């Protein structure tokens, strides 16, 4: 519904890809 | 969770630290339901379905767009977002000697299933809420009216 | 005379004892700052800098921010600055994980113990110092 | 638990042993002292004690805090969380880790008076004093 | 002894002899003192005489008059110069308290290798204190009596 | 020696603390009986019309005969608002000097309890009790707690007497006690 963009585009598009440049620099600087 | 390793570092996945918070907040949200549901019944929200303007909410507001962003609608979000900014605050703060919501790297998580008690009304919570939003879901009815 | 010489009497390190570098003043500054005083536990370093920061990140968003010409600004602004400290905490505590992997002697801030303490209490401080400016900027007119 | 002041015991819910008590003592006598002054400020502005000015004359208690909340209560406020601020540097330097001090011991002893022969009587007293003005403010806040 | 604040018209001027039979410490206080007197009077006499000609902040109508403007200055204002100078006084306590520790020098002029022209500097510095000391009094004391600023006295 | 040649407590506030307390609580007696004959001799100077000639400030038009004129606590109210603050930051810096520049240390802590003279020529500035020796300056300074405390009955008194109808007997009718009974810093506030 209408409801739908509000929820999921800023949630796709700060959050998570947010949390996979936090992801993807912990993991290449590991060991 | 083997193949995670990562997040079951902090408590991250199927863990009962996790179990555990989820209970908590499926407890102070049924809260929250019942809280607003009375809250709808008195006068507390603005009422007339008034839709937010630019002048008021900017771009957030979609004004034009569709989707009826009602003041009630902008008040609950604002306690919800002062909620999430407190969570921030407990979480990533000190843990004022009570629950770490990460594992921390010391701790192991508690053995798999007062404390107990918290355990047993949070899965109680978790199903009354899934019990809830799919009652509203299959009837079509609102969860307002589902609870009442 | 001659304000310039080498750093620690070590010509062949790639500093100089300027003014700037190397006077009482700057000295006295930069040691008493909360992350160089001594006997500030990492925990007090991260709480006084968190509250710093966060008292004044609130004022470019309640001012410059879209919703300045809106009843709601100085709102927008506290929002505003609570997510940018939650973005600036998560960026603390992925440097600490990056930097600090293999550490176990805690209470120093190149410690993963001690950088944890440290996040929490800038994440802490940062959030009270927004709304604290909020709760000043509120009231401004007492002044 | 026990070994500290007024351990009468009295704990059938569970609340701190091995843990939170440095937080919690420290917090009963916190709550307990802003209850006396709370409980005294109210008994004597019902009495009538009040300050000298023309908005303070109508005021009582009660109907005082909207009035009293913008410009004297905010100056108050600020008073207040400079306190607190203080003694919260020196709070969470001390529970969140392990380093010593002791609950509610902020070093306010100007006077000297704890060096008195009778010193547990004021390690007592203080305590019991906060406790009875804690019941003594919510019956009066709950009278109204 | 061991200062630069002799000079050639007075030479090592002390009619009543407060240096004399006295210690470091109080030799080194009353240096901090001087030195301390001569900068807040620089930035006096420099102030006035700038701000009378020349005052853009605050509307651009403030009055020209030292001692009126201070009034008409906001508390804010007063508040935020008074916390500036106190910030920068427990640096110069800090700096007392340090082990090394020349009266005004908060430059740490004693690990660097200064000649006669650093101490000739140093008296520049004192002179134009002395100087700037005397003239804040009389510039305030002109504003008391007349009402008009320095240059406005002038004209 | 009117009370009797002991130590006058009755109710036990003396021990409450330690020596550092009963220094202090001295201290404390002796500055105010000092501010009580003080205010006493300010209190007969003004009651008697006795004042400065001129205008406090010739700015603003408040002057001493207007001051001696409205009573003795309106006067202070009276006085314009920096000249309050002044009198009072000039008493601030006072205070301040006498509980830092004692070079024995606090009068809880080494120093003596209303000793003051460490802040050079403040006490004794023409210099009579230069000639005088320590046995008589004992003598004097019992003189100075009891005129002291005897101060403090008579400003305590006459406070009493402004404020609340006829307390005390030969001023419970004075008109010259009038106008407000306690003054407020800077006035209203
Ligand atoms: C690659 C195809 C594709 C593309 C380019 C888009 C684009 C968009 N979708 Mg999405 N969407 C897709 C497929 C796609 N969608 C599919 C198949 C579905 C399920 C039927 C949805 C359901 C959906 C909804 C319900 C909504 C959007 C919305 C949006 C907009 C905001 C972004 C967002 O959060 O959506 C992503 C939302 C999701 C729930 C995730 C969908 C997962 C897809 C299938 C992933 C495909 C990956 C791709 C092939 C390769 C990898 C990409 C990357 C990792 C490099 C944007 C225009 C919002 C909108 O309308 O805004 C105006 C909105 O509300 N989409
Ligand atoms: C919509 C309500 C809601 C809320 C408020 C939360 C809140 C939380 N969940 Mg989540 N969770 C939800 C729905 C919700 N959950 C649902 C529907 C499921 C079932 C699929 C889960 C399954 C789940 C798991 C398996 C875990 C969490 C965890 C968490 C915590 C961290 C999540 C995080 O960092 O997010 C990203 C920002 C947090 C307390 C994690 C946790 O507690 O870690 C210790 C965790 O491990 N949740
Ligand atoms: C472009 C970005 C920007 C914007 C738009 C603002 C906006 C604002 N700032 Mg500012 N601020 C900025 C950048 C910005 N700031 C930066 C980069 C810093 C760090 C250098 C600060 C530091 C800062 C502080 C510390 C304060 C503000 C305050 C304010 C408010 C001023 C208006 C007002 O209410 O007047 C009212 C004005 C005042 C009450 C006077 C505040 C002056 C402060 C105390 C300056 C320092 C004084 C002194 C030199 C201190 C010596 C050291 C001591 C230890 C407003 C919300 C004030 C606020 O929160 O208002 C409630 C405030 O106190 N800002
Ligand atoms: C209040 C500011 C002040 C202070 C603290 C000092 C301190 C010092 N001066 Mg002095 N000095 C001053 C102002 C001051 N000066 C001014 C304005 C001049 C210009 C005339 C000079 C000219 C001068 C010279 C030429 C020399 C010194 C030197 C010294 C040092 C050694 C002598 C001494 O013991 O002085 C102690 C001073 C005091 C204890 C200050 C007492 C002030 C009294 C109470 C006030 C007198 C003024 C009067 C009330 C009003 C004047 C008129 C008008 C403004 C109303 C010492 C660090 C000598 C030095 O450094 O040798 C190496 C030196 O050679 N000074
Ligand atoms: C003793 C020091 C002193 C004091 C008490 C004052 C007091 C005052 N000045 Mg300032 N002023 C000073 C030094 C001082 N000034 C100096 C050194 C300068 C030269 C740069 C100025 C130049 C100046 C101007 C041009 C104006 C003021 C004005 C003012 C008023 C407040 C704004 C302000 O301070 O801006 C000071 C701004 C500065 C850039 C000075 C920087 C000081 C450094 C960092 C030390 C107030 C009457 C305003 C006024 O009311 O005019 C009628 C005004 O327009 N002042
Ligand atoms: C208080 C300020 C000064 C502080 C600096 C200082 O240190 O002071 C020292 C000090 C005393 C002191 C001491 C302490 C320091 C406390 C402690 C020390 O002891 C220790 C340290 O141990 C020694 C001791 C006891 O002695 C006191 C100083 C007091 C001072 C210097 C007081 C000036 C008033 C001028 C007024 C009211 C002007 C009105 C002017 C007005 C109202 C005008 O209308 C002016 C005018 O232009 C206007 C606006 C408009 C125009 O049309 C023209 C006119 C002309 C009309
Ligand atoms: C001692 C020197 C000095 C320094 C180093 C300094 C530093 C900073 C910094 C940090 C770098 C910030 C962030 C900042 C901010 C503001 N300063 Mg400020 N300031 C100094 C002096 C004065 C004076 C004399 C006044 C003043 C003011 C304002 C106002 C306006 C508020 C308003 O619009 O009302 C704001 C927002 C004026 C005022 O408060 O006016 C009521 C005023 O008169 N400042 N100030
Ligand atoms: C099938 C199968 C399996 C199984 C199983 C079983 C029985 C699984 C059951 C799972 C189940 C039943 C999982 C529900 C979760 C619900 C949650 C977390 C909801 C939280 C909801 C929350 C925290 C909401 C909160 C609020 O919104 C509320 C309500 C009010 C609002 O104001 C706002 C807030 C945020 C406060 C395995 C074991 C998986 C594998 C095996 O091989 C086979
Ligand atoms: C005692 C001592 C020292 C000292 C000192 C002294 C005397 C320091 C004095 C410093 C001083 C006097 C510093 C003022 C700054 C003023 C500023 C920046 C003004 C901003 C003004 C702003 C931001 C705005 C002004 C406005 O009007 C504008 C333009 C438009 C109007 O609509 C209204 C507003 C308000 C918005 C030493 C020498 C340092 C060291 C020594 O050891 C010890
Ligand atoms: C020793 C002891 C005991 C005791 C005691 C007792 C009884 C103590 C009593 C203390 C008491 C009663 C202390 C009063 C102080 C009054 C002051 C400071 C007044 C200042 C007044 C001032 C500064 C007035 C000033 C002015 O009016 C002036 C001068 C002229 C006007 O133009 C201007 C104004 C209006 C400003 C016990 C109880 C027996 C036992 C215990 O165990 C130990
Ligand atoms: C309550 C009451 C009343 C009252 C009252 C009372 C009791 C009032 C009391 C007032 C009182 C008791 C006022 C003392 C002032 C003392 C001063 C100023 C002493 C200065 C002394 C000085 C300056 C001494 C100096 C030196 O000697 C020194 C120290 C040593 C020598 O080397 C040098 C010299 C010689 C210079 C009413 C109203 C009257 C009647 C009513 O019915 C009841
Ligand atoms: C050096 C210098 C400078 C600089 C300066 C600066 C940089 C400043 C800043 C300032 C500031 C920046 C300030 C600040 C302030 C702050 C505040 C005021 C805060 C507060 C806070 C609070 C109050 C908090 C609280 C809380 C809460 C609420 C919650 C819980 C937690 C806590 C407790 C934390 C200049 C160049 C100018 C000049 C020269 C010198």
């Amino acid at each position: 519904a209408s409801f739908l963009p509000s929820i999921l585009t800023p949630v796709v598009t700060l959050v998570f890809p947010g949390l996979m440049f936090a992801l993807f620099f912990v993991l290449i600087e590991q060991e | 969770a083997a193949d995670y390793p990562w997040l079951a570092k902090y408590g991250f996945g199927p863990t009962v630290k996790a179990e555990r918070w989820n209970g908590r907040h499926a407890m102070f949200g049924w809260l929250a339901i019942l809280g607003t549901g009375v809250a709808k019944s008195h006068g507390w929200l603005p009422s007339g379905d008034v839709a937010l303007t630019y002048n008021e909410w900017g771009g957030l507001a979609q004004q034009g767009f569709n989707t009826y962003i009602t003041n009630e609608r902008a008040i609950i979000m604002i306690a919800h977002v002062h909620a999430l900014a407190v969570s921030a605050a407990a979480a990533f703060g000190p843990q004022v000697l009570g629950d770490s919501l990460t594992l921390l790297d010391g701790e192991k998580d508690e053995d798999p299933y007062t404390p107990a008690a918290e355990m047993a009304n949070g899965r109680m919570a978790m199903m009354g809420i899934i019990a809830v939003v799919l009652t509203s879901a299959i009837s079509g009815k609102d969860i307002l009216e589902v609870v009442d | 005379s001659e304000f310039v010489k080498p750093y620690n009497n070590d010509p062949f390190v790639g500093n100089l004892s300027t003014p700037v570098t190397t006077s009482t003043a700057t000295k006295l500054y930069l040691g008493n700052l909360p992350i160089y005083r001594k006997g500030l536990s990492p925990l007090l370093r991260g709480l006084e800098i968190g509250m710093a920061h966060g008292y004044f990140l609130i004022g470019p968003f309640y001012i410059l921010g879209p919703l300045r010409n809106s009843p709601n600004a100085l709102l927008v602004g506290l929002f505003s600055a609570f997510g940018l400290i939650l973005i600036l905490t998560l960026g603390l505590t992925i440097y600490g994980l990056a930097s600090f992997q293999g550490t176990e002697g805690g209470e120093n801030l190149e410690s993963a113990k001690g950088w944890r303490n440290f996040t929490s209490g800038f994440s802490i401080g940062a959030f009270g110092g927004a709304s604290v400016a909020y709760v000043l900027l509120d009231n401004i007119s007492f002044f | 638990l026990q070994g500290m002041v007024g351990n009468v015991d009295f704990d059938p819910l569970g609340l701190s042993s091995p843990n939170n008590i440095k937080w919690m003592r420290e917090a009963e006598l916190k709550h307990g002292r802003m209850s006396m002054l709370a409980w005294t400020g109210y008994v004597a502005v019902d009495l009538g004690l009040r300050f000298p000015g023309a908005r303070y004359a109508e005021l009582n208690s009660f109907n005082a805090h909207d009035v009293v909340a913008k410009k004297e209560l905010f100056l108050l406020l600020l008073w207040v969380g400079t306190f607190e601020t203080i003694g919260a540097s020196q709070i969470y330097d001390m529970s969140i880790d392990q380093s010593e001090r002791k609950p509610g011991d902020f070093g306010f002893d100007p006077l000297r008076l704890l060096k008195s022969p009778e010193a547990p009587k004021y390690y007592e007293a203080e305590l019991v004093h906060g406790r009875a003005a804690m019941l003594a403010f919510s019956a009066v806040v709950t009278q109204s | 002894n061991g200062m630069v604040g002799d000079c050639k018209p007075l030479g090592y001027f002390d009619p009543l002899g407060f240096s004399k039979d006295a210690s470091p410490e109080t030799m080194a206080k009353f240096r901090e003192a001087e030195l301390k007197h001569g900068r807040v009077a620089m930035l006096a006499c420099a102030g006035m005489i700038t701000a009378d000609k020349f005052h853009p902040l605050f509307g651009g109508k403030l009055s020209s008059n030292p001692l009126l403007a201070i009034t008409q200055v906001p508390k804010l204002g007063l508040l935020q110069i008074l916390l500036f100078i106190g910030f920068m006084e427990v640096f110069g306590i800090l700096n007392s308290r340090r082990p090394d520790y020349e009266p005004g020098n908060f430059l740490g002029t004693s690990q660097w290798e200064t000649t006669p022209t650093w101490d000739a500097y140093q008296l520049r510095e004192l002179n134009n204190g002395r100087l700037a000391m005397f003239g804040a009094i009389g510039m305030l004391t002109h504003a008391y009596i007349t009402g008009k600023g320095p240059l406005e006295l002038l004209d | 020696p009117e009370t009797g040649n002991k130590v006058f407590d009755p109710v036990g506030f003396a021990t409450l603390g330690g020596d550092e307390t009963l220094a202090f609580f001295r201290h404390a007696e002796i500055k105010h009986g000092r501010v009580a004959m003080a205010a006493m001799v300010g209190f007969l100077f003004h009651i008697n019309h006795i004042h400065f000639p001129g205008y406090l400030s010739p700015t603003a038009g408040v002057t001493f005969e207007q001051l001696s004129a409205v009573g003795p606590f309106e006067a202070w109210n009276m006085i314009p608002l920096l000249g309050q603050l002044q009198i009072l930051w000039t008493i601030a810096g006072l205070e301040h000097a006498s509980e830092c520049l004692d070079p024995a240390g606090h009068y809880t802590k080494g120093g003596t309890p209303g000793n003051l003279k460490f802040l050079k020529n403040f006490w004794d500035t023409p210099g009579f009790t230069k000639k005088l020796t320590e046995a008589q300056k004992a003598e004097k300074l019992v003189s100075e707690l009891k005129n002291g405390r005897l101060a403090m009955i008579g400003i305590a008194s006459v406070c009493a007497a402004t404020a609340v109808p006829g307390s005390v007997p030969l001023l419970a009718n004075a008109p010259a006690l009038t106008g407000p009974g306690f003054a407020l810093p800077f006035g209203t506030f």
